RNA sequence: GGCGACACACGUGCUACAAUGCCCACUACAAAGCGAUGCCACCCGGCAACGGGGAGCUAAUCGCAAAAAGGUGGGCCCAGUUCGGAUUGGGGUCUGCAACCCGACCCCAUGAAGCCGGAAUCGCUAGUAAUCGCGGAUCAGCCAUGCCGCGGUGAAUACG
RNA sequence: CGCCUCCUAAAAGGUAACGGAGGCGCCCAAAGGUCCCCUCAGGCGGGACGGAAAUCCGCCGGAGAGCGCAAGGGUAGAAGG
């Protein structure tokens, strides 16, 4: 497996940390990471273009995955769509790719966030689960401004084994989540 | 605006009135016309009666309005709307 | 993992103006960026920016008091 | 994200395409060009990266810019409406603030014009 | 054009002087 | 305090929508006027408005006063742009007892509509139209893009 | 005016009225055979554009979903995807 330092500071510095503060008696007790699921629900490449081709190259870029379509469940009126055409992309990141991903991003992505001031510490799910949403998708290191066509965001899911909001919250404090006061 | 080689213009008798109550028993309810007069941080928890040219609409000072003059806190004109 | 279908990830490095280099695996075995989490100022505890003097809308420059008190 | 967040155009002289630059003027283009030590008349797609650092730098030290310099605007707004300032009133309403006529024109602020029956 | 105080045209119509139309 | 209102309608104008142009520096060439609680040279300080000293002139003597379009050189290269300058935020100067309703000007930031305008309608026959600047009355100051004057450059066409 | 479903119909079947309610005169080349895999509706909380409602995540939820078209029967230990 490959050497990522995020995956390393989080059995050096965060595990033995989280153990003094809430006192767990099984190594296994200790809140884990489990996965992480980027959706982009494009919504616009209903039928009015198959620019899906350019969204799924763009995210196989900054993730290392090739994203799966997820089609509409129903036809609706209002969003003049109709039942199974395709309205989404969905990827899923889990052991060494998890852990690179979310370098990235706390390093590297974030800090090229126009006014960034912070996550919402509200945001968490209330079982130990975090989600944020990001409105660009040239922050990240591997997209630059030349094959940008088209402005893309994007929700990205943080699962845990944390069962409780605050054992989650300090988990991400440590690996390195910025949130506002 | 005014320069900065003048000082800040009080009418000077709004001024005695704020003054004297400040050592007196500092809470009343002022009348005044002087709608040039410019608000003083002395001037802060005043309620202020200022004429419209009709009426004295009773102003409450606080802390972000203390630049200003009286005047600008005492419309003049009733508009509502068209129809 | 299929095959065929992902970008093989390399060994690669991100380097900031600030001159700091992180090492991670990426598409793109170099990379360059304009601010990083240790030099951005929201990171770095306050590092303030052009705005610094917390708007001093308050009745904090006196405006004078050369006149009669 | 170029300069404070923002992509300069290139094919334009320096000095023309730093004014792309909420908050950035052709007199401030010129003071962060005589502060930095770097020629006006040459393009922005030719020059060395120590010169783009180092005038990024400055710009982003030097002045409030873009999303703060936006938030200290409207703060500004806000705190004129909140207090019941006269120049609060006319911003509530979106008539003109600095004293103008609304008789006729005034058509910046109140938008297209609403012709009714006379 | 004549419209613009923040240059030597827009001061000669309005009559006055500064740094763009310096005497 | 109001005559300065404001869902709208009309008249008269000003500024533009650009390359026969815009910006920057240097460099030419007028006329008619005004000036003693006045006009202010020159020097100093501030990017500047302007402020502090301070001559000369009751003025064919001294000042306003810089004329501008122009000429030379450079920059911009067809874009809502180095076009256009409305609106708004902030910092200031001056007049005035006092610039909130409701003054003018300087500097920084903001950079709206506008790509030559429907039915229609106006002026003008030569130093005229068009275009460029300058002065005066009222006036502490000025909302003058108005009015009354002055000169610079200078057309087209009239068959009938 | 023939055919299908429910009630009337008196707990086997059958049972009338110009009694009470509704449908059919098709369709599918897969909506057929088999093998393999999968499991709903809904509610609550979180998430760029994005909402009552698009796509994503977590929890509860045993059939209240679905099964081309009426109604009834049946059915997730599938007949549903
Ligand atoms: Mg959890
Ligand atoms: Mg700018
Ligand atoms: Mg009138
Ligand atoms: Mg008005
Ligand atoms: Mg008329
Ligand atoms: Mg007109
Ligand atoms: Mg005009
Ligand atoms: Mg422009
Ligand atoms: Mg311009
Ligand atoms: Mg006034
Ligand atoms: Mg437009
Ligand atoms: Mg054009
Ligand atoms: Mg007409
Ligand atoms: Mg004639
Ligand atoms: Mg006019
Ligand atoms: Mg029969
Ligand atoms: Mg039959
Ligand atoms: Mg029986
Ligand atoms: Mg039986
Ligand atoms: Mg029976
Ligand atoms: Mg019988
Ligand atoms: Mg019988
Ligand atoms: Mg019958
Ligand atoms: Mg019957
Ligand atoms: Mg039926
Ligand atoms: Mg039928
Ligand atoms: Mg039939
Ligand atoms: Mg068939
Ligand atoms: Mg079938
Ligand atoms: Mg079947
Ligand atoms: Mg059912
Ligand atoms: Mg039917
Ligand atoms: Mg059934
Ligand atoms: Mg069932
Ligand atoms: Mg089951
Ligand atoms: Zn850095």
């Amino acid at each position: 497996p490959l050497d990522v330092a995020l995956k390393r500071k989080y059995y050096e510095e965060v595990r033995p940390e989280l153990i003094r503060r809430f006192g767990y008696q099984n190594v296994w007790e200790v809140p884990r990471l489990e996965k992480v699921v980027i959706n982009q629900g494009l919504g616009e490449a209903k039928e009015d273009a198959r620019i899906l081709e350019k969204a799924a190259q763009e995210l196989a870029l900054i993730t290392g995955q090739k994203p799966a379509v997820t089609r509409a469940k129903k036809s609706i009126s209002n969003f003049k769509l109709r039942k199974g055409m395709p309205i989404g992309l969905r990827v899923t990141l889990r052991r060494d790719r998890m852990w690179i991903f979310l370098e990235k991003l706390l390093n590297v992505a974030l800090p090229r966030i126009r006014d960034f001031r912070g996550l919402n510490p509200n945001s968490f799910d209330g079982r130990g689960n975090y989600n944020l949403g990001l409105r660009e998708q040239l922050i990240f290191p591997e997209i630059t401004y030349d094959m940008v066509d088209a402005l893309r965001g994007m929700d990205i899911a943080v699962v845990t084994t944390a069962e409780t909001d605050e054992e989650a919250r300090a988990l991400l404090e440590l690996l390195g989540f910025p949130f506002r006061k | 605006p005014r320069s900065l080689k003048k000082g800040v213009f009080v009418d000077d008798h709004l001024l005695e009135k704020v003054l004297e109550l400040n050592a007196k028993g500092e809470k009343r309810l002022i009348k005044t016309w002087s709608r040039r007069s410019t608000i003083v941080p002395e001037m802060v928890g005043h309620t202020i009666a200022v004429y419209n040219g009709k009426q004295h609409v009773p102003v409450y000072i606080t802390e972000n309005m203390v630049g200003h003059k009286l005047g600008e806190f005492a419309p003049t004109r009733t508009y509502r709307g068209h129809g | 993992m299929k095959e065929g279908i992902h970008p093989k990830l390399v060994p690669a490095r991100i380097i900031c103006g600030c001159g700091n280099v992180i090492e991670t695996y990426s598409t793109k075995p170099e990379i360059y960026v304009e601010v990083c989490s240790k030099c951005h100022p929201f990171y770095t505890g306050q590092q303030r920016f052009v705005d610094t003097e917390g708007r001093v809308e308050r009745f904090q420059r006196r405006y004078g008091d050369s006149y009669r008190k | 994200a170029r300069i404070a967040g923002v992509e300069i155009p290139r094919n334009k002289r320096v000095d023309v395409a730093l004014t792309y630059i909420y908050g950035i003027g052709k007199a401030r283009a010129k003071e962060a060009l005589e502060k930095t030590g770097i020629n006006p008349a040459t393009r922005v797609k030719d020059l060395t990266e120590a010169e783009v650092v180092r005038l990024r730098e400055y710009v982003e030290n030097t002045w409030k810019l873009e999303g703060e310099l936006r938030a200290e605007v409207a703060a500004n707004i806000k705190r004129l409406m909140d207090i019941g300032c006269y120049r609060g009133l006319r911003h509530r309403r979106g008539l003109p603030v600095r004293g103008q006529r609304t008789r006729t024109n005034a058509r910046t602020r109140k938008g297209p014009r609403k012709t009714v029956a006379g | 054009g004549k419209g613009d105080r923040r240059t030597r045209r827009g001061k000669i119509w309005r009559g006055t002087y500064g740094k763009y139309r310096p005497r």
